[PDB]
């Protein structure tokens, strides 16, 4: 990302929750397996965008090194046979 | 002491009896009906009639 | 204190919870305590499953002979209670390989004797074929030679052989010293007795084509009733098939026929004949050139 999580501190509770849900399954699957529960697979962000929401999403990608892959929703509709299916 | 079980044990005792008769003969016949009769635990007559049915 | 049940239970939760595979040295010790507790309890199964999982893991990892031997020492005590001789032979066969490289031959040559000896106890062995071939199975020790010759006794057998052989040789043939350590000398005799009798009939079906009943019992040195019982058990197992004349004292070694069975035999002689002609062709070609000279 373009920002870190010290660059946007004062969203704390939301920082702490996102940390534990996305970073942590990569670092140890192992704890979730021994218990036998599946690992977390999804995260949802809602709120108005670019108040802190967009900021969180970038900030998380940075620390993990994770590759951010942005999809524009109106790139996933194009007007030919089977293109919409292929992109997702 | 319950009738339901007692009826199935009756039925099973017959089927087992024929199943034993077939098991004994299974190394093959040219064998004496006196010998089978002793081995199974039974009298001559009962054996002859069950061996025919089989 | 004597709280066998309580110790076994606390162990069961622990080993799974601590470790998937991260540290073996510590995991193996906990597993060892469980195995000990499991024999006494009568709960045969929990140990057997644990021994199998840990063994695979250690083999894949850096190898250590010691660890393995400890799994085995516990296993056989459970195996005696059940009685699968095949099971002990296999488990010992894979540790024989670890012994081969690591350990000196003084341990090794008794282990070899022990695996073939479990396979004597049980009826047949697929496994035995592999072992008999080895060149360290027919030299060296007394115990190795005795063992190779007993598996040979079953092949030639007339069953007057056995008590003279049994009595003369027991260095390892009611005994062990690096596997069970003995089971019970009288109890091993039982397993030996059923196998020799069984094997004398297996070889006789192939060699003979008629035998009288009086003659068969004479070889087994048992009563007609007893020979009759062994014949029954064997036809049932379906390793050999025979027909019985109880009052006329013949044992036939016949089993079903169809003409098509002998058709295959006709067409095998044809087949030996065609193949002969291909050899014949090439042979003529060689022979001529020599004639000329």
């Amino acid at each position: 990302g373009e920002i870190t999580f010290d660059g946007i501190g004062g969203l704390t509770e939301q920082i702490r929750e996102l940390r534990e849900v996305i970073e942590l399954p990569l670092k140890n699957p192992e704890i979730f397996q021994r218990v036998g529960i599946k690992p977390p697979k999804g995260v949802l962000l809602y709120g108005p965008p670019g108040t802190g929401k967009t900021l969180l999403a970038k900030a998380v990608a940075a620390t993990i090194g994770a590759n951010f892959i942005f999809s524009p929703a109106s790139g996933i509709v194009d007007k030919y046979i089977g293109e919409s299916a292929r992109i997702i | 002491g319950d009738e339901l079980t007692r009826s199935h044990f009756n039925a099973l005792y017959d089927t087992l009896l024929e199943s034993n008769l077939c098991k004994i003969i299974e190394p093959f016949e040219c064998v004496e009906i006196s010998h089978i009769s002793k081995i199974i635990g039974l009298d001559t007559q009962q054996v002859e009639g069950k061996l025919s049915q089989m | 204190e004597g709280k066998i049940d309580e110790a076994a239970d606390i162990l069961c939760e622990l080993q799974v919870e601590t470790y998937g595979s991260m540290e073996m040295s510590e995991k193996i010790q906990f597993i060892l305590e469980q195995m000990e507790l499991s024999i006494l309890k009568g709960d045969y199964s929990q140990a057997t499953v644990l021994s199998r999982k840990i063994l695979k893991k250690t083999f894949k990892n850096p190898k250590y002979e010691s660890l393995k031997l400890e799994y085995y020492n516990l296993l056989v005590k459970i195996s005696l209670h059940k009685r699968e001789y095949l099971e002990v032979a296999q488990y010992l066969q894979e540790i024989y390989q670890t012994d081969a490289i690591k350990s000196d031959e003084a341990k090794w040559k008794p282990v070899l004797s022990h695996i073939v000896y479990f396979l004597v106890l049980s009826p047949y062995g697929n496994l035995q074929n592999d072992l008999i071939h080895k060149i360290q199975n027919d030299n060296n020790l007394k115990k190795l030679e005795s063992q190779e010759s007993l598996v040979k006794l079953f092949t030639t057998n007339e069953l007057m052989r056995w008590p003279i052989v049994q009595k003369t040789y027991e260095p390892v043939l009611n005994e062990d010293d690096l596997a069970f350590g003995g089971e019970a000398n009288k109890h091993h005799w039982e397993d030996l007795q059923k196998r020799v009798i069984e094997h004398n009939l297996r070889v006789i079906s192939e060699y003979y084509s008629r035998i009288t009943l009086l003659r068969l019992n004479e070889l087994l040195d048992l009563t007609e009733s007893q020979t009759e019982t062994y014949i029954s058990d064997l036809v049932n197992q379906g390793i050999i098939y025979a027909k019985v004349n109880r009052p006329a004292k013949i044992v036939n070694f016949e089993k079903p026929k169809n003409s098509s069975q002998l058709l295959n035999e006709w067409s095998h002689n044809v087949d030996e004949l065609l193949e002969h002609i291909e050899t014949i062709g090439h042979l003529i070609t060689k022979e001529e050139i020599m004639h000329g000279l």
